[PDB]
């Protein structure tokens, strides 16, 4: 009915402020912890014949260090997208100056948009998140050990003290669930930090490839 | 699939000396039986019965197609271990099938292709036994179905 | 038991036996059975191994544990018992009867298999032929299974054959990628550990205060379990009665990461080196009377523990990078190392001198 | 409801088949080698018991009292002749769901009379 | 002989008085080679005229 | 006094003809758990005499 | 998972030339009830009718309502499809079915009407989720399915709480529904695991599923050589088998 429907919109909106609070954008105490009738309070209850129509949902998030350049995250409102729809979020993001932006896909995306993606590297880049890979918090699970995305300077000064080539780390590779939820890019580092039960706490290096 | 919900379980005959499988009231046509009163007599015998019934149903919408001997007998031997150049090669063909390599324990000569049909059609009603589930299924290890 | 089977039996004849929820209504009647028959075995397996006097031999070799089970006494005096085929009671090979001498579709106890003869009164014809298609299932998995186990064997070893500790000490496959930043997490060879308890984990929030706390309010059970220089030592100086209790600050921040690491409260760990036993060699070896009050420093154990854990180096490095590395490596030891040898435990429990 | 069943022709005795009369709004069954047509008494076409209770008494022979191999008892007479002898068994049938309901059978020749209990 | 599967291999309730049940080879031969019983008698055949 | 069956169609001569050539030698068969009997009759064909 | 052919009885396709006919004797009651006022039957009503029977026994052990089994039949296959229901008063529960009334407005009808019932019957999903095949429930007896929780006194206090064991498992769709722990929901099946939760919860979920069939025996094998097994497994990136 609409009253699950107002519920969904109330995860995947909880747990994407997690997930730009993880990634390290700016947002407020209030926004974390929302009781679902102060959600439905704000965005008002059923979608369907009513306020929210899945637009107006979207997230402005600016970043800590960098006021300038926040981030997206796209709601659309159709049941697939495709190149005229992301085309129309590319000329948002290229109205407002930004750079990075997400897109919440109700339940796919057409092929041929997947690649145009892709099609901007270095201008634009865009993740596709399922409507059901963000109803969880995954990095909450008791099998996830606690991830945290390394700096350049950590990791230059990681691979000098074990004298080891990049090459030589275990990987962790860029489709993994865990790297998505941290938006890790091909190079960079993650330490994984989880409790052993001999060691009693261990710290794991995963390469992104 | 849209024909197989539909039409519900079809039954099958993988012959000696054939490539691949043919359907059953195929089979019963290709022994002289022309109507299906005459090959539903064989199979089913009660008819008082419609759980058979509606068992075998499926298996005379398939067969519809073929409804004479001699197109039948082509049907088979389309699929023989080389295709007859000449049609007639192959009915000959089929028809030698069915003589010598189909069930010969019955009859190996003429006119055993009544005394073929009723055995045959006994297979196919103890086939149905164990869908409707009124027998148990064979046991492989049982030992007083070994020599 | 024989005659409790029959009633479960007529009572699924009339339809009177009602499915457990999830079972069949052939899945309950088949547990009914088999829980009937399980504690008839289960009682006169019991009432024989009591009746066994000292002097019996097979009660020998079971209580020393040299050969033979608690089972096996059971079935040489008392009941063989159910005899299983595939894990479930003896099936039927014939049409609803199990041999050509009973009558289709007979349940009961006898017929299903239940031999209730033992080796020594011996087997009756047909419990002879159940036990002996239940034997066979063993026989036949005893040759299979070793081929199946043989060629995951071979599988396990051509994957990891050469992983290896390196000289880093970090554990290396055959082309230099790290497996492992320390072997095993920890860094120790396999061989020279041992099971402890923890003991700071898993006391009531109230004991542990008493436990491990070191009271120097009394005043009177110092003087008790210490000498008498040192108790008029510990009461003066502010500064010692400082560091006292910042150890007991690092015995809570202990115990709270303890209860992360082990939720469910499994206090079993195994670590390199058995704190217990050793305090107990000391004792020994060095003729402490545990009546006397000691006249060990209750500083100069705790500043003797820090100055322990500095000299366990799993780690070598000066970086932060390395410090880190070790206070994780060691972490579990200097928990269990800091319960133990708590300044507290050395002045009532253990007393070393 | 009726489990129904098949009709036949009466020309080519083939399988006829339920059709509908656009016209006059009437069942009808018509073989599909020739002209021939009937009307449909019944009205009911295609019937599928998926609950499935079944009635065993309809399948059980009464030869079956000749089995030595089947138990009887004297326990339960006969309701029609008041027979003593009963000779009783299981559904002996697979996928009969969960039933170990016994099925009786008079003894003695040509009763055959069959109940449940 | 390779076959892992055990159903083959294991002792059915019709051999009972016509194949020993105890004598059999073991290895990867179990049960698959099986001796007679005492009394059993194969039957040599006739015709049935 | 409580009838099993009343209607038994066949006796069995005796029932240890049940066990083949090589597990006929043992004495007292049925007081042993069952692979013993599948042992000796391993063992039993490799006996000098 | 919950098929219509679940709830089922029995089905029965009959012709009724008109509705007010009602070839079968008890339909005519309520049949008429809903003609005094007939909504959506403008274009004109299909006569080729699919009568389907619904056990009272499995309807009301899954707490279903004939209002959200008409929901689901007329949303799956949208407005092709007709449907009408008792209310609870009937002791027999019977749910008619007709074709569109504006298909009205090939395949024929009685063939293209059992072919609609055979991919009901199987493809319906009345409720839960596919491939989902029995969920049991029982109180657990292990202190490791146990919940323990620190109570005010430090204490580990063990509680007895109610837990279901699948057959079959979809995972991602699990663990999103209402009510259904985040957490500590967890699967045997490794691949599932390792395309939801990430390489690492697979690192962990190997090493406490080769932990159980290791320690089931009550023999016991070291921490150390079961980690090097998924080290070695999972260090490449993604899962390796070991063939
Ligand atoms: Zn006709
Ligand atoms: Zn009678």
């Amino acid at each position: 009915d609409d009253e699950e429907e107002t519920y969904r919109l109330w995860k995947i909106r909880k747990t994407i402020m997690q997930l730009c609070h993880d990634r390290g954008y700016l947002v407020t105490q209030d926004e974390l912890d929302q009781t679902l009738e102060e959600f439905k309070a704000q965005f008002g209850d059923k979608p369907s014949e009513g306020r929210p129509r899945r637009t107006d949902l979207t997230v402005l998030v600016a970043h800590n260090d960098d006021p300038t350049d926040q981030m997206f995250v796209f709601f659309p409102e159709e049941p697939k997208v495709g190149i005229k729809t992301i085309k129309v979020y590319c000329q948002r993001m290229q109205e407002e100056n930004i750079t990075r932006a997400l897109i919440v896909v109700q339940q796919g995306m057409t092929p041929s948009a997947k690649q145009s993606l892709v099609d901007m590297a270095p201008k634009y880049i865009l993740e596709q998140f399922l409507q059901q890979e963000l109803l969880i918090n995954i990095t909450e699970h008791e099998l996830v050990p606690e991830h945290v995305v390394m700096t350049k300077e950590e990791v230059t000064e990681l691979l000098a003290r074990y004298k080891l080539r990049e090459n030589q780390l275990p990987r962790i590779q860029a489709g993994d669930p865990v790297a998505r939820y941290f938006g890790i890019k091909r190079g960079q580092v993650v330490k994984i930090i989880r409790p052993s039960e001999t060691a009693g706490r261990y710290i794991t290096y995963r390469l992104v490839q | 699939g849209a024909k197989k919900s539909a039409i519900g379980q079809r039954i099958v005959a993988t012959l000696p000396y054939i490539k691949q499988e043919v359907p059953i009231i195929i089979v019963f046509r290709a022994l002289g039986f022309v109507s299906d009163r005459d090959i539903l007599e064989h199979i089913i015998y009660d008819f008082e019965d419609p759980e058979m019934m509606e068992m075998v149903k499926p298996s005379l919408d398939e067969a519809f197609v073929i409804q004479e001997q001699n197109v039948a007998l082509n049907f088979i031997g389309s699929r023989g271990a080389k295709p007859g150049v000449t049609k007639e090669k192959r009915i000959k063909y089929a028809k030698e099938v069915l003589q010598k390599e189909m069930l010969p324990h019955v009859g190996v000569s003429d006119f055993c292709e009544t005394k073929k049909a009723y055995f045959l059609g006994y297979m196919v009603h103890r086939l149905l036994l164990a869908a409707l589930g009124r027998r148990e299924l064979d046991d492989r290890d049982h030992y007083g179905n070994k020599r | 038991a024989k005659q409790d089977v029959i009633e479960v039996i007529e009572k699924a004849h009339n339809n009177e036996l009602e499915p457990t929820p999830g079972n069949t209504l052939r899945q309950t009647f088949e547990n009914q059975v088999n829980r009937i028959l399980n504690d008839a075995r289960d009682k006169t397996g019991s009432s024989a191994q009591k009746s066994l006097s000292e002097y019996n031999n097979f009660k020998s070799m079971v209580v020393s544990g040299a050969k033979g089970s608690k089972i096996n006494i059971s079935q040489v005096i008392a009941v063989v018992g159910q005899q299983n085929v595939e894990g479930k009671r003896i099936p039927f090979g014939f049409k609803h009867r199990t041999l050509p001498h009973f009558i289709k579709d007979d349940y009961g106890p006898e017929s299903r298999g239940f031999v209730e003869n033992s080796y020594l009164a011996g087997l009756t014809p047909t419990e002879f032929f159940f036990h002996a298609m239940g034997g066979r299932e063993g026989l036949i998995d005893t040759a299979v299974k070793t081929a199946e186990t043989g060629y995951i064997q071979r599988r396990l070893i051509k994957s990891m054959e050469s992983v290896m500790v390196k000289y880093d000490a970090t554990v290396r496959n055959s082309i230099n990628q790290v497996v492992q930043l320390r072997y095993g997490e920890d860094g120790l060879a396999g061989e020279s550990v041992e099971f402890q308890n923890l003991a700071t984990l898993k006391p009531s929030n109230k004991a542990f205060e008493k436990k491990f706390r070191f009271d120097y309010t009394n005043e009177r059970a110092l003087r008790r379990t210490l000498q008498e220089d040192l108790v008029k030592d510990v009461l003066s100086n502010a500064h010692i009665q400082n560091e006292l209790e910042r150890e007991f600050e690092r015995m809570r921040e202990d115990r709270e990461v303890l209860r992360v690491i082990f939720p469910t409260g499994d206090s079993k760990v195994v670590l390199p080196c058995n704190l217990l036993r050793m305090i107990w060699n000391a004792q020994k070896i060095f003729h402490i009377n545990p009546r006397l009050p000691s006249d060990l420093h209750p500083i100069k154990v705790v500043e003797g523990v820090k100055e322990l854990s500095k000299k366990l180096v799993i780690v070598n490095g000066d970086d932060p990078l390395s410090r880190q590395a070790q206070e994780n490596a060691t972490l579990l030891f200097n928990i269990h190392l800091r319960s133990t040898l708590c300044s507290r435990r050395m002045a009532e429990e253990f007393r070393l001198s | 409801p009726g489990i129904v069943g098949i009709r036949f022709c009466q020309e080519c005795n083939n399988m006829l088949y339920p059709k509908e009369d656009k016209e006059n709004r009437i069942l009808l069954y018509a073989c599909r080698n020739c002209d021939y047509q009937q009307e449909a008494d019944n009205s009911c076409i295609y019937v599928n018991k998926i609950t499935h209770e079944v009635d065993e008494l309809t399948q059980i022979i009464a030869d079956v009292s000749q089995d030595p191999t089947l138990p009887r008892t004297e326990d339960h007479p006969c309701q029609k002749c008041g027979h003593k002898e009963a000779v009783f068994f299981q559904s002996h049938s697979a996928r009969a769901e969960d039933a170990m309901r016994l099925y009786y059978v008079c003894t003695a020749p040509h009763c055959g009379h069959r109940w449940t209990e | 002989r390779d076959g892992k599967l055990a159903k083959p291999r294991q002792l059915h309730n019709t051999l009972w008085g016509m194949v020993c049940p105890a004598e059999t080879p073991e290895g990867h031969a179990v049960g698959l080679v099986k001796n007679l019983a005492l009394m059993a008698y194969i039957s040599v055949g006739s015709q049935p005229s | 006094e409580v009838a099993y069956c009343s209607t038994y169609t066949h006796c069995e001569i005796h029932p240890s003809m049940i066990l083949g050539v090589c597990a006929s030698i043992i004495p007292f068969p049925d007081h042993n758990q069952s692979p013993r009997n599948t042992y000796q009759s391993a063992m039993g064909k490799q006996a000098m005499g | 998972h919950t098929t219509l052919r679940k709830v089922t009885a029995n089905t029965a396709i009959y012709y009724d030339p008109n509705p007010q006919s009602t070839v079968v004797a008890e339909d005519q009651e309520w049949v008429n009830v809903y003609y005094e006022m007939p909504d959506f039957d403008v274009a004109r009503i299909s006569p080729w009718l699919l009568r389907v029977e619904l056990d009272r026994k499995h309807m009301t052990d899954r707490k279903l309502t004939m209002e959200q089994i008409a929901e689901k039949i007329n949303a799956g296959f949208g407005d092709d499809l007709n449907c009408i229901f008792n209310d609870d008063n009937a002791e027999k529960l019977v749910l008619r079915i007709r074709i569109m009334n504006s298909d009205e407005n090939k395949m024929d009808d009685d063939v293209f009407l059992r072919c609609i019932e055979s991919n009901m019957l199987t493809d319906m999903t009345l409720q839960g989720i596919e491939q989902i095949s029995k969920v049991y429930m029982h109180l657990p007896q292990t202190d490791n399915k146990k919940k323990i929780i620190i109570t005010e006194d430090g204490e580990f206090k063990a509680l007895q709480e109610w837990i279901l064991e699948t057959d079959g498992v979809s995972l991602m769709r699990v663990l999103s529904e209402k009510d259904v722990d985040p957490v500590r929901t967890t699967s045997n099946d490794i691949v599932e695991i390792f395309t939801v939760l990430g390489i690492e919860a697979v690192r962990k979920a190997l090493e406490r599923e080769l932990y159980h069939v290791i320690s089931f025996d009550g023999s016991y094998v070291n921490y150390r050589h079961l980690a090097l097994l998924c080290d070695t497994m999972t260090c490449r990136g993604h899962l390796m088998a070991i063939t």
